[PDB]
């Protein structure tokens, strides 16, 4: 409830700022002013053409490692268990497998951007 | 102590709901007041609908969401 | 069953019908595939939290993990297809016939 | 098809997680622990066919605890009758239901 | 692909299938399916070309959809029962979803198109692994949940599979697509008997796997992927063509070969349950499979097609790699009919 | 009552209708992000704060990669939006109409679909009266992944490592 | 041994970050099995009363079960008190 | 099926303990040490009967012991106790760590006026034993008679008569 | 699954302890001889595929084929016989336990039974 009210307040303040920005000043618009910016000359192509991503593999590895950290996040509560040895073994197992993934990709050149 | 208070409060709300149901569902043709929906005679913990059913929206909301919304 | 479960199952059905009806892009179908697992996550956690199945709380996390593995696999296949054909269009995957 | 390596080797790989009447952390009970226990004990050792024929009462109670369909039907019927009686002014809620009472601690 | 990475991926596929077979928890069964698919995609893409990439993409899309539907069925079953154990499913809607998902995984009609497409896309070794192992897992799940299977849905999909396999195989001229349509028909037979005797399902699975292994290994030995490529094998190694012809006769279900045993046992078992129209239609429709097996046998062994001039150099050279258990697969797929009552040991 | 869970579920369905009408992967990701946040809200109301925040964070991370990929792989000259195309707008309107029809029928009467039976009553009604004490049941059950669930950790970690190997192998080329 | 020393000196001159990472990880794996306080941590976790200690029905043959919390019988946390 | 039985509002009536959570938390260790026996009897009843309706008298006794304990405190150490629970009530988490002086004064007052010794660390959490006259419930779950098990295999194994009997096979 | 889940069944056990009370197959069993024949055929096919003299080459290899087939066939025959004995045991026990379902019927002679006569002409 309080968090919903806080989010509503923040969104309303930002929207009011946008509304004041777009309605208070004097406006003069013409085709030359609203043209896209490319340092004084016209753009040759379109900004919607495909843009090669040289780190496409690091992105996939990021997805996998992000869910690894999702697995790792509940560790502070896992430390209150009576099975401390089993908990410690499995935590270190997950971290060692994450390290193994990083080592494999690093040695197999997955961290190098495409040329 | 809180266990005893909880038992007394739950049973009191159940009895009050039963009395109100008896007053309301008095002309319904096939309706027995206080009938259980379980075959077994073992005590079954009431859900929030059975306790805060015929009560105000304020009490309903406090019971159902007061803890989660309290920050 | 509450109406919340009805809405979650309806969202799953919508995301399933989205996947089965391709338009042109393979990426849009992958996004439909990711929505299905999100609805599965939400439905599973709603069922588990309501019933106080304490030991089952870890199941949605494993569900998310294998959703991530599927998304990674699909993105890898998408980059290979795009390298071969110039676009992620599904019309180019027509070399093999039934 | 099913190779019961767990049963053969005495292992426990997922049988802990199969049911909610099993051992839970900090002895937290399930919502329908008693119903599930009764149904499992009834259906133990008689197979699926006889278990479905004979433990139907226990299973019906278990499903009622799980989904609460008969209870919601009763609650909705009572709510509809109360609203209909209030519409014509034939019913007056008591003060303890209207919020003019002091409950127990 | 590095040999170590390849063998670890093969072991991961096998580990996923074994997890599916040994688990008693629906979540663990789903995990096994996911692990199998994840490690199976690179195996399909092992030899990089656009056809392999397309086949892997189609296989991934189909299997991901099937896994999603399977998890939805599992969750719906949990909603109405609170049970994670794999037994009879407590909701008819969940059972229908599960049947659809497992049929899509197996390639039963009308979920069959990916089977010929992917098999033609991938190499012979990859197709062998695909057909064999990827039929091995979902059928074990179906056998576990057989007592809740809807007979009407299962038998409808089985008859559709038999008909579609026969007709597609009739049209095809590529060996891998022929194998895929044959696989669809055999899956139809197995799932037709499934709601009555899982023992007969297992027997048909074993015989089909043996015949498919022998056939695929003969194709790999002869390096033939089309009909006309296989028509040159009589001028290089006439023994392989003869063994392939006997194996094709066995696959078509002719007595007294080993392909007759599953059809015979399934017809008998279904007749015990007062099914006559279904076994008669199933038996009559297999004549289509026999027809295109016989068409393949005419080209390769019973007639001598023209050869080329470089076959002389091929004569001068010798085959190096030795197929593992090829003679055993040839014998088991043709000569084990007198050993039929061992299905009780299989029980 | 306040019907907060029902309103959030409706918004969840609306976001699904959006990205399943499939305008273009940019707006598909936008709709999926909205649905993830709204589902986080739904499960926060039902009790699971960790599960809600975790699914929200995971989908925020996942959709970040999808943006970079659709910029590179799945872009065209004029990306399609919901009103830009006749097919996309038709599917979006169909989904919204279906959701509105089912919501109205459920609110007006206890709607039994051709698949499942649904009762129009309180999500607050379905809740449980009992309470825990001085610990969170959800947190303890999730933390039981390391004490219990040793097998799950093993299979999950093996799957993640093999996933790294697989993504490296698929994109090898040559 | 000489090869090991040369390898370590080369790594410390080229990848000190990796040398430190492996040293910290190796110590983290090994030290808990040698520490005498792991059992103390387990005992401290077992000694936390998260839920209610439901009493037993006295059969008259339970000499090790206290009749009152302050009776000498029962577990003692005097070890944790001076720790 | 049947009609549930609910106690009337007359026998649910009892003298309530109308102190606040801060007041209860201040006098919690002494309360657990002094009113242990009625509370243990009530908790054993609640866990064995699994029914609120079967342990109402034990709840009445619990309330009576609480009221007697608080009257005994009020008669002798009202001022130190008021200072102590006033200190506890300030904290948002109601921490014992911030009110050690007032706690010391209260413990000194109850040790001299009433001879009360506060329990040490780890004592109130011990599992104790209770002597009661109420019989042990035979069927607390109200279970039914279990279905009779299937008969077990008996006798020794003989070879199958005439073999497999599978069509024309003689073995 | 008829006999899967029969009470007292140990998982993953090819041959239980209760199978030891059955007569083991004779080593000259025709089924064992046929398994040996299958091994011999596999050996000949191996020689033919590898382009060695079919009957002469690889005598040690052919012996290994035959021996392996006879070994596995012996154990397979034991398991098959055990399963059939188990089936008959269960069937007889059920018939004994359900007399009202398997009643003994009074035998009537053909002098008492009347059958319609259908002439062939
Ligand atoms: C340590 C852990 C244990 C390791 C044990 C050793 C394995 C690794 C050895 C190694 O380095 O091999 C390199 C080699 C990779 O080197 P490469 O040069 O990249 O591969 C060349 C190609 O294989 C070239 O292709 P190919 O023509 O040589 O095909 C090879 C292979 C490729 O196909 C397969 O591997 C098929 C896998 C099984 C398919 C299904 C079999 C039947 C399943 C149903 C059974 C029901 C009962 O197919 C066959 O050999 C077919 C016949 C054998 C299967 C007969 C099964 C009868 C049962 O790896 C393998 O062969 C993988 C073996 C993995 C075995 C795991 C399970 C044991
Ligand atoms: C928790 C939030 C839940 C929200 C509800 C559930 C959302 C689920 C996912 C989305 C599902 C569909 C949503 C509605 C789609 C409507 C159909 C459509 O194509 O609309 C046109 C429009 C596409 O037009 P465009 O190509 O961008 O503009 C070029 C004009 O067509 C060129 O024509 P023009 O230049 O002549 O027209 C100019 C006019 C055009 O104005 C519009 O089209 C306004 C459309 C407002 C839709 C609001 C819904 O624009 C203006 O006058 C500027 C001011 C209005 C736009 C900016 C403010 C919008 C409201 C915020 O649709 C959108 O851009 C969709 C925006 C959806 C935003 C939803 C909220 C996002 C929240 C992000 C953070 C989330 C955090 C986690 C929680
Ligand atoms: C060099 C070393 C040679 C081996 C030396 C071993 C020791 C010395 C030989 C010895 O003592 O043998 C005794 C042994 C019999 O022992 P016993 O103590 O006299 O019999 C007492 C038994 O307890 C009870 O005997 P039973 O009269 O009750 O017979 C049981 C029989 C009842 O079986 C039936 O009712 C089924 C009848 C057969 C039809 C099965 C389905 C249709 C299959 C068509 C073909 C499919 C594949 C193509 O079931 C079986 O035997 C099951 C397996 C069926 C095949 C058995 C074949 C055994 C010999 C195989 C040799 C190779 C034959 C192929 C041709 C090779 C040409 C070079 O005889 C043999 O092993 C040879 C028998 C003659 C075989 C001739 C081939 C044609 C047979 C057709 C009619 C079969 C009836
Ligand atoms: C700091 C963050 C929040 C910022 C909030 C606002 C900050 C500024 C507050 C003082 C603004 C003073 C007025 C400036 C208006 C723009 C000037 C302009 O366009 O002049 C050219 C134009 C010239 O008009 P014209 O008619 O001569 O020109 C015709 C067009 N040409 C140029 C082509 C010939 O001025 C106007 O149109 C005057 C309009 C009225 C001005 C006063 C109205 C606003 C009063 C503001 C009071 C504060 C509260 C409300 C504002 C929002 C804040 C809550
Ligand atoms: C008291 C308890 C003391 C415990 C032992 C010391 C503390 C822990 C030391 C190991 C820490 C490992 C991770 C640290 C990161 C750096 C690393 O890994 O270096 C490896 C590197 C490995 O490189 P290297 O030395 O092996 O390089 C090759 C060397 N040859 C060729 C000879 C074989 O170690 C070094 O570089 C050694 C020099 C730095 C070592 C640390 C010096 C300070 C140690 C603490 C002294 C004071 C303690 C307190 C005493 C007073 C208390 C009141
Ligand atoms: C060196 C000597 C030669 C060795 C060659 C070995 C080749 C075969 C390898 C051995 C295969 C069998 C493994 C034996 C040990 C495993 C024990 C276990 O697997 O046996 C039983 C199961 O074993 C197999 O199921 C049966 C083995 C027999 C299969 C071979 C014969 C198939 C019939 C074919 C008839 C026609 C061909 C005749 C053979 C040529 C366990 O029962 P259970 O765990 O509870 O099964 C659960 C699933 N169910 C209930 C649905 C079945
Ligand atoms: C004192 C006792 C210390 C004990 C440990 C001693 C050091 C161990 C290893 C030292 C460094 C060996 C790594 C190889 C090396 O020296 O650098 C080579 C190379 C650097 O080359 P770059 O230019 O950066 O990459 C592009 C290459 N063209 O390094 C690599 O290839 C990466 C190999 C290591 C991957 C590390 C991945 C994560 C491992 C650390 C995680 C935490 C430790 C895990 C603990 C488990 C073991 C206890
Ligand atoms: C338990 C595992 C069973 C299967 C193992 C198969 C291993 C071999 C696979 C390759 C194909 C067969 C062999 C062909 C010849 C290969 C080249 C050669 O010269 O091999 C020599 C080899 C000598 O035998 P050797 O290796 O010494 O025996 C094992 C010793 N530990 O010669 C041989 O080994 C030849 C004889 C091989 C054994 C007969 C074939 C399998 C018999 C199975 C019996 C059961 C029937 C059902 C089988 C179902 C499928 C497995
Ligand atoms: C060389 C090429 C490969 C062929 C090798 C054949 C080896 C056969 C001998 C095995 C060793 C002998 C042995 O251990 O004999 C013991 C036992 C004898 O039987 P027993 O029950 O003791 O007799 C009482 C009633 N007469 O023996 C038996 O019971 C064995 C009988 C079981 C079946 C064995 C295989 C049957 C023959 C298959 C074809 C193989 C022979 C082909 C020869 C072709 C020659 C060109």
């Amino acid at each position: 409830m309080n968090i919903m009210l806080t989010l509503l307040t923040n969104v309303t303040l930002a929207s009011l700022l946008v509304l004041i920005a777009f309605w208070l000043p004097q406006l003069n618009a013409y085709s030359e002013k609203t043209s896209p910016y490319e340092c004084g000359f016209d753009p040759m192509g379109s900004a919607r053409l495909p843009f090669s991503m040289k780190f496409f593999l690091v992105a996939i590895t990021f997805l996998l490692f992000d869910l690894e950290i999702a697995l790792l996040l509940p560790l502070p509560w896992a430390s209150q268990t009576n099975n401390l040895k089993t908990m410690l073994t499995m935590a270190l197992f997950l971290l060692i497998l994450l390290a193994a993934s990083l080592a494999y990709e690093w040695t197999q050149k997955g961290l190098e951007w495409a040329e | 102590l809180f266990q005893a208070e909880k038992d007394r409060r739950v049973l009191q709300m159940l009895r009050e709901n039963l009395e109100e149901e008896a007053i309301i569902m008095k002309d319904v043709p096939d309706w027995k007041v206080g009938e259980s929906v379980f075959h077994t005679t073992r005590w079954v913990t009431p859900m929030m609908g059975e306790l805060y059913g015929l009560r105000t929206n304020e009490e309903i909301l406090s019971a159902t969401y007061g803890f989660i919304w309290y920050t | 069953m509450p109406l919340v479960y009805m809405n979650i199952i309806m969202a799953f059905a919508i995301a399933l019908a989205g996947l089965l009806m391709y338009r042109s892009h393979l990426m849009s179908s992958l996004l439909c595939l990711e929505g299905m697992m999100l609805s599965l996550f939400i439905m599973s956690t709603l069922i588990i939290l309501n019933t106080h199945f304490t030991l089952a709380n870890m199941m949605p996390i494993i569900l998310l993990v294998f959703a991530a593995c599927e998304a990674a696999l699909g993105l890898s296949l998408l980059v290979m297809v795009s390298n071969t054909y110039g676009t992620d269009y599904v019309q180019n995957l027509n070399l093999l016939q039934c | 098809p099913f190779f019961d390596v767990q049963k053969r080797l005495g292992l426990d790989l997922d049988r802990w997680m199969t049911i909610q009447s099993a051992e839970q952390p900090h002895k937290i009970p399930g919502r329908c622990h008693a119903f599930e226990k009764e149904w499992i004990e009834c259906a133990h050792g008689i197979g699926g066919i006889r278990a479905e024929k004979e433990c139907k009462i226990e299973f019906d109670d278990f499903v009622e605890c799980l989904l609460r369909q008969k209870t919601m039907k009763r609650l909705s019927a009572i709510k509809r009758q109360r609203d209909k009686l209030i519409k014509e002014g034939k019913y007056t809620p008591p003060p303890h239901h209207l919020g003019k009472e002091d409950p127990r601690p | 692909m590095n040999p170590i990475i390849y063998t670890t991926l093969i072991m991961t596929v096998m580990s996923g299938t074994m997890l599916v077979m040994i688990s008693s928890h629906w979540l663990l069964i789903w995990i096994g399916f996911e692990m199998n698919l994840l490690a199976m995609i690179p195996v399909l893409m092992k030899n990089f070309n656009p056809r392999a990439t397309e086949a892997a993409t189609k296989y991934f899309l189909t299997q991901a959809t099937a896994s999603m539907m399977l998890m939805m069925a599992i969750i719906i079953n949990l909603l109405y029962s609170g049970q994670w154990t794999i037994t009879k499913m407590f909701n008819p809607v969940a059972m229908t979803m599960m049947t659809m998902a497992l049929a899509m995984k197996l390639g039963l009609s009308p979920f069959h198109f990916w089977v010929p497409e992917v098999t033609q896309g991938i190499s012979l070794q990859a197709g062998l692994l695909l057909l064999t192992w990827q039929k091995l897992a979902p059928l074990s799940v179906l056998c576990q949940i057989s007592q809740s299977i809807n007979p009407n849905l299962m038998l409808t999909m089985a008859m559709l599979s038999i008909l579609i396999g026969g007709w597609g195989g009739l049209n095809q001229t590529q060996l891998r697509k022929i194998m895929a349509y044959s696989s669809i028909a055999h899956m139809g037979w197995m799932t037709a008997v499934l709601p009555y005797n899982t023992t007969m399902t297992i027997l048909n699975l074993l015989i089909y796997i043996t015949m498919t292994l022998a056939m695929f290994m003969l194709l790999i030995h002869s390096s033939a992927t089309t009909t006309l490529s296989l028509s040159h094998t009589w001028n290089k190694m006439p023994v392989i063509t003869s063994l392939m012809m006997v194996t094709l006769l066995s696959m078509g279900g002719l007595p007294p070969l080993s392909g007759f045993m599953p059809k015979w046992m399934i017809i008998q078992e279904m007749t015990k349950n007062e099914s006559i129209i279904m076994p008669t239609l199933m038996a009559m429709t297999a004549l289509l499979n026999l027809y295109f097996y016989m068409r393949l046998a005419y080209s390769s062994s019973l007639t001598m097609f023209p050869s080329t001039n470089n076959m002389k150099m091929k004569w001068q050279f010798e085959h190096t790699k030795q197929m593992k258990l090829l003679p055993t697969m040839i014998v088991l797929s043709t000569l084990v009919l007198p050993m039929t009552p061992a299905l009780s040991s299989l029980n | 009552t306040m019907y907060i869970a029902f309103i959030l579920s409706t918004i969840f369905v609306i976001g699904f209708v959006g990205f399943s009408s499939k305008p273009s992967p940019i707006y598909g990701g936008l709709g999926l992000i909205v649905s993830g946040g709204v589902g986080c809200g739904i499960v926060l109301n039902f009790g699971g704060s960790f599960l809600g925040l975790m699914v929200f964070l995971i989908y925020l991370g996942g959709m970040l990669v999808v943006f970079g990929y659709t910029t590179a792989m799945a872009t065209e000259m004029y990306p399609e939006v919901w009103v830009s195309n006749k097919t996309v707008f038709g599917a979006f309107v169909s989904g919204l109409m279906m959701e509105f029809c089912m919501v109205y029928y459920a609110l007006k009467e206890e709607e039994v679909e051709i698949i499942f039976k649904f009762n129009g009553l309180g999500d607050w009604v379905i809740y449980d009266t009992g309470d825990s004490g001085f610990f969170s049941e959800e947190a303890m059950g999730i933390a039981a992944l390391y004490s219990y669930g040793t097998w799950l950790v093993i299979v999950t970690g093996w799957s993640l490592l093999i996933g790294v190997v697989v993504i490296m192998e698929i994109t090898r080329g040559n | 041994a000489g090869r090991i020393a040369s390898f370590l000196k080369n790594a410390w001159a080229k990848e000190p970050v990796l040398v430190a990472s492996f040293a910290i990880g190796g110590l983290a794996i090994i030290l808990p099995s040698l520490s005498p306080y792991t059992n103390y941590a387990i005992r401290i976790n077992r000694a936390t009363p998260y839920n209610y200690p439901v009493p037993l029905r006295d059969d008259g043959n339970m000499p090790d079960v206290p009749s009152h919390p302050q009776d000498p019988q029962g577990p003692s946390l005097e070890w944790l008190k001076n720790l | 099926p049947g009609i549930v039985e609910l106690p009337t509002l007359e026998d649910l009536k009892v003298q309530e303990v109308k102190v606040s959570s801060s007041v209860l938390k201040a006098a919690a260790h002494h309360y657990g040490a002094q009113c242990d026996k009625p509370n243990k009897e009530f908790m054993l009843c609640r866990w064995e009967e699994k029914d609120p309706r079967r342990c109402l008298e034990e709840g009445k006794l619990v309330n009576q012991c609480a009221l007697d304990f608080f009257r005994q405190i009020k008669r002798h150490c009202a001022e130190p106790f008021t200072e102590y629970w006033t200190c506890i009530d300030y904290s948002g988490l109601q921490l014992f760590r911030h009110c050690r002086k007032q706690q010391a004064k209260f413990d000194e007052c109850v040790l001299d006026k009433l001879g009360w010794v506060r329990p040490d660390l780890g004592e109130l959490s011990k599992v104790t034993k209770v002597k009661t006259d109420r019989p042990l419930p035979e069927n607390p779950y109200h279970s039914r008679a279990r279905p009779e098990p299937n008969p077990e295999a008996e006798g020794d194994l003989k070879p199958a008569k005439h073999g497999s009997r599978l069509f024309f096979w003689t073995m | 699954t008829m006999m899967s889940g029969r009470p007292g069944r140990v998982p993953l056990q090819f041959l239980p302890n209760e199978a030891r009370s059955l007569p083991p197959p004779k080593l000259t069993d025709p089924r064992l001889v046929y398994m040996g024949f299958l091994g011999y055929c596999s050996g000949l096919i191996d020689n033919a595929i590898r382009r060695r003299p079919v009957v002469s080459a690889g005598l040690h290899r052919q012996l290994l084929y035959v021996t392996s087939f006879v070994f596995f066939g012996y154990y397979l025959l034991k398991r098959q016989d055990y399963m059939y004995a188990l089936r008959d045991h269960d069937m007889f026990a059920y018939v004994k336990s359900h007399p009202e379902d398997f009643p003994e019927k009074d035998k009537k002679t053909y002098g008492e039974i009347l059958e319609e006569f259908h002439p062939v002409r």
